[PDB]
């Protein structure tokens, strides 16, 4: 129930952001998590190896 | 791993503490002549020290920063100590929150199932941002699935917690050895 | 969670945060108008404050306590927080001791093999006592047995673990914000 009320409380809380009018880039949002993820990828490579 | 909101005593002991683990890295990854490190492995012992620089970022920041005006075929350590000295004092090459991987792997999993086709992974990361080599994507398969073989998704869940832990004790590692090193008289 | 020795500062901050505890239980539970819910909710809210009453408990006490001069079918927050309140201080409904679960379990296993069929649990569930519904029984096989769906047997042991680990993580995230918590003057 508390999910719940949290889920409709941020379904709110994004319609009132769209009202606004604002536009996200949704192209780049897939290359920053590639990269993000690439880092932490080759970061873990380089640990393993360490250890 | 550098806090600019101590003494200057600290500050100074932390400088000279990434100074010795320059070095020590350095060291540890030199082949043949003392004193010599390929530039390749300069990322590599970033990451042996926490620093997450991206590939371009480094080869535009760093090496160009640290490589001698006449091209140098290795890096020594001259260039090498102050160069990520100065960039943990600064913290230029910090990786983002754990927070930032979990978004990332929320983006990429648009439907929010929990988990991500391994072709679709392999896809991000052999066509989308910096490129991995084959063999690198078959790891990252291999690690995110336990090594397991025949799966076909990943629980990106299960692989951030496994990752933010073995990057603790990495740091842990790591930091082990941060604190001591004092003005000698 | 309360601790009825401490201080008496300490004592009204304890108060305080368990009666904002109450509050903010009472609005996830509100649907209509604040400061009502409804009547089959209360126990479930005991069980964010640490008490975990049974049926025919609450139906014997808690519900003509809470109930006003009339039978209502929503129970108002003025009756509602003192309620709890002095309920949560007296730890009235809270859980017993895991090993007193550990004992029922082994009593259940009389061979003491350290496993219970599942047929067996659900004929003591559904025949003995206050009876579960079906869907309480299948919750409870499905998460004993850690949604594992050809599991045969539940062993006691880890799932009363696997419930007390939960229940105290549970209570730590509910109780979150204490220390930061202070007293309203």
């Amino acid at each position: 129930a508390k999910i719940l009320k949290k889920e409709e409380e941020k379904k709110l809380e994004r319609q009132k952001k769209l009202a606004e009018g604002t536009e996200i880039g949704e192209e780049t949002e897939k290359d920053d998590a590639a990269l993000v993820i690439k880092k932490y990828w080759r970061g873990y490579k380089s640990r393993k190896l360490v250890q | 791993m550098y806090d600019p909101n101590t003494s200057q005593t600290e500050k100074q002991k932390q400088e000279e503490f990434l100074k010795l683990k320059i070095q020590e890295a350095f060291n540890l990854f030199v082949k043949d002549k003392k004193g010599i490190v390929d530039k390749r492995e300069i990322p590599y012992i970033m990451r042996y020290l926490g620093q997450f620089p991206s590939e371009a970022q480094v080869r535009d920041a760093i090496l160009p920063e640290i490589e001698e005006d006449e091209p140098s075929e290795f890096i020594k350590y001259s260039k090498f100590e102050p160069y990520m000295l100065k960039v943990l004092k600064e913290r230029e090459y910090e990786p983002d929150d754990p927070e930032a991987l979990l978004a990332a792997f929320k983006l990429l999993d648009q439907e929010g199932k929990g988990y991500i086709e391994i072709d679709m992974m392999k896809t991000f990361l052999e066509k989308q941002g910096i490129e991995f080599r084959e063999q690198e994507t078959k790891s990252f398969i291999e690690f995110a699935t336990n090594k397991d073989p025949n799966a076909t998704v990943i629980y990106y869940e299960d692989y951030i917690s496994r990752l933010q832990a073995f990057t603790d004790k990495h740091i842990e590692s790591v930091m082990k050895g941060y604190n001591n090193f004092q003005v000698k008289k």
